[PDB]
């Protein structure tokens, strides 16, 4: 549950009591993890410019450095250097921490989705080769990664292979709202159906 | 009959209608408010398991019945939209 | 005190309050006995000149500078820098800007303030320029935009990505042909959207009604 | 001569620049201010843009989709120049458009909301019901006359 963490941990930065709590450089590293994972471009961005505490501390341990680097690249739209930082976070942030070593693999998985989401937002189309050069990874390397996310359907794009383009058919209109709503409304029916039936019979 | 008749809107009131702007306003107001009646009903029904109905109504604001108030607000807009569609489609199909 | 107070409000993005504190800071150095206080006085003059560019008042940058006593007392490569960038902002040329910063780099290097607000000024001059260009378009080739703006091809594309993320003109960028579609259509149905919170509340309530029905069981 | 000069612009019509140019040159080069000279030929020069701007307004109202390739022919301009005139005219707030660079369409219109199109459809229905009424009362009248 990193959503709950994210709201609690921003407060932790502003004011800190140190008794029975792990060293403060560690507390900054936990805040940056939750912010990147949970929040999207805009909220995330405003959060790490309006936190003086993170900025006055700069880098001071390897784990903090790898996390902070990732951050800048992500909202600033540099994808060349986004990818070394991904590898770096893995080694020095998740594995050493007790509470994120369970999430080692979960973390890399979700983070590739977000980066891609923001890119897809800004483009109608990309060419696979252009999208690969942006990362700094070869042509074949990219196709695998996209293809693990796409049938699960939280990337909401498709790839014309013959055209070499990647198309983005993610709705943000009225059609998108429709998908959300009707799914919840089936859930209301179902909840009433069962609890209904149980009370009529008894 | 003279008394009863007070309209030239006896046959000119079902095909006649108000712009769809005004129907968008009714739809938007109605949905927005029913959230607020629904939030009072949620505070309310954390109870409904103590002693005496009459007490609960005072203390945790069962007054006017929020259960009754939500039914009324839903019934009024629900019946109104069936009419709004019903007249809408009637015009499209008969006139052209 | 005066120098810092000026520099503090420049970062807070009001340059009206910044400029007044620098007006008094210039006078203190000037009228104090020179012996090294002359080097610092030059720096404040530039800081007077930077402020009026952010405020979007580029003849008044021009007005403070005069060959009567303003250039004559304090003369640097940065005094020449100040008015070249002020003319770049007026022209609305991003070319004129980069040309200034190449030969006047040492002002950016020696003063942090100047570097800071030359980045902010660059991007917003850019942002505003681009919006005008693409305003009576939709399916405008990026090749055509790039002529008129004066930047490189690559540079247009990179700049647009961030803006679409701001949502500050919306639109989607197509590299399958090189167009930019500029969609300025309304987003999100308000009526449909408030229906999500109403269902949301009905989905919560029914768990609570089921708490009542534990009585019957 | 004066009555006819204003009479073009007050109404909406299509016209071209070497028509204006040929006709009004032996006439109004006899009168000064805006004509002759070495700096007032630059005030004459200025009427070429306004003739072009006047066409853009007429075309805006009547076409909502016209080809950009056809627009160039109309104005007597090349494609670049046509673009510049449309840009500056949207900027002042006198027209509105979106130009498609593949050259398929230049579309003059500010796109309409759903609510706008539908509010007009209500207005038609109320007026059709009114027309049938009034006819019905004038039919009753004619039965006595005949």
């Amino acid at each position: 549950n990193f959503k709950e963490a994210a709201k609690l941990l921003v407060d932790s930065l502003a004011t800190f009591t140190s008794i029975e709590l792990t060293s403060y450089e560690s507390i900054a590293t936990y805040a940056s993890v939750t912010g990147l994972f949970t929040l999207e471009r805009t909220d995330l961005k405003s959060k790490v410019i309006d936190s003086p505490e993170l900025l006055s501390l700069i880098s001071t341990t390897a784990a903090l450095q790898s996390i902070s680097s990732l951050t800048i690249s992500l909202y600033a739209s540099d994808y060349a250097s986004y990818f070394p930082y991904l590898l770096e976070t893995y080694a020095n942030v998740l594995i050493p921490c007790k509470y994120l070593n369970r999430h080692a693999d979960f973390f890399v998985r979700e983070m590739r989705r977000k980066v891609y989401a923001q890119l897809l937002e800004s483009y109608k189309t990309l060419s696979l080769k252009s999208m690969a050069s942006a990362f700094g990874v070869s042509v074949a390397f990219l196709d695998n990664d996209l293809g693990k996310f796409i049938p699960n359907k939280q990337l909401n794009c498709v790839i014309d292979r013959v055209n070499g383009i990647v198309e983005t058919n993610r709705p943000d209109n009225k059609n998108a709202q429709y998908h959300l709503l009707v799914k919840q409304g089936d859930g209301l029916l179902t909840k009433l159906q069962k609890y209904g039936a149980a009370v009529r019979l008894t | 009959k003279m008394l009863m008749n007070l309209h030239k809107e006896q046959w000119q009131s079902g095909l006649k209608m108000y712009d769809y702007e005004e129907k968008e306003e009714s739809n938007l107001a109605a949905t927005k408010s029913m959230v607020k009646i629904a939030e009072q009903y949620s505070k309310r029904i954390e109870e409904e398991k103590e002693l005496t109905e009459e007490e609960l109504k005072t203390r945790y604001v069962g007054r006017q019945d929020p259960k009754k108030h939500l039914s009324e607000t839903a019934d009024e807009t629900l019946e109104n939209n069936i009419v709004s569609v019903l007249t809408a489609g009637v015009n499209s199909v008969a006139i052209k | 005190l005066d120098l810092m107070s000026g520099i503090l409000h420049c970062e807070d993005k009001d340059y009206k309050t910044a400029f007044s504190y620098f007006f008094e800071s210039f006078e203190s150095y000037h009228n104090l006995t020179t012996h090294n206080s002359y080097e610092k006085a030059c720096q404040v003059l530039k800081y007077m000149l930077l402020s009026k560019i952010m405020l979007n008042l580029i003849d008044d940058v021009k007005n403070i500078l005069n060959a009567k006593y303003t250039k004559e007392t304090y003369q640097s490569r940065g005094i020449d820098a100040m008015k070249a960038v002020a003319e770049a902002y007026n022209n609305r040329s991003l070319l004129d800007f980069n040309t200034a910063l190449k030969q006047y780099e040492k002002e950016l290097m020696g003063d942090e303030l100047t570097r800071s607000h030359f980045n902010a000024l660059y991007d917003t001059l850019l942002e505003s320029n681009l919006c005008k260009i693409i305003e009576p378009f939709e399916c405008v080739e990026i090749s055509h935009i790039s002529k008129i703006i004066g930047l490189d091809t690559q540079q247009v594309e990179g700049k647009l990505s961030q803006m679409i993320l701001d949502k500050i003109f919306y639109g989607v960028l197509d590299q399958g042909n090189g167009w930019l579609y500029v969609y300025e259509t309304p987003n999100q149905d308000a009526t449909y959207d408030s229906a999500l919170e109403l269902v949301g509340q009905l989905n919560k309530v029914v768990d609570q009604l089921f708490e009542k029905a534990s009585v019957l069981y | 001569s004066q009555e006819s000069l204003v009479k073009l612009f007050t109404t909406n019509e299509l016209m071209r620049w070497p028509i204006v140019q040929k006709t009004y040159e032996p006439v109004l080069n006899e009168d000064d201010l805006a004509f002759g000279g070495e700096a007032n030929k630059h005030h004459w020069e200025d009427l070429q843009k306004r003739v072009i701007e006047h066409n853009l307004r007429v075309i805006s109202e009547y076409y909502s989709r016209i080809t950009l390739l056809r627009l160039n022919e109309l104005l007597d301009l090349t494609e670049s120049q046509t673009e510049t005139y449309i840009s500056d005219l949207v900027n002042q707030g006198i027209i509105y458009a979106k130009v498609n660079r593949p050259a398929k369409i230049v579309n003059f219109e500010k796109p309409k909301n759903s609510s706008q199109l539908l509010n007009e459809w209500s207005h038609n229905v109320d007026e059709l019901l009114e027309h049938i009424e009034t006819i019905g009362h004038l039919i009753t009248k004619e039965e006595i006359m005949h």
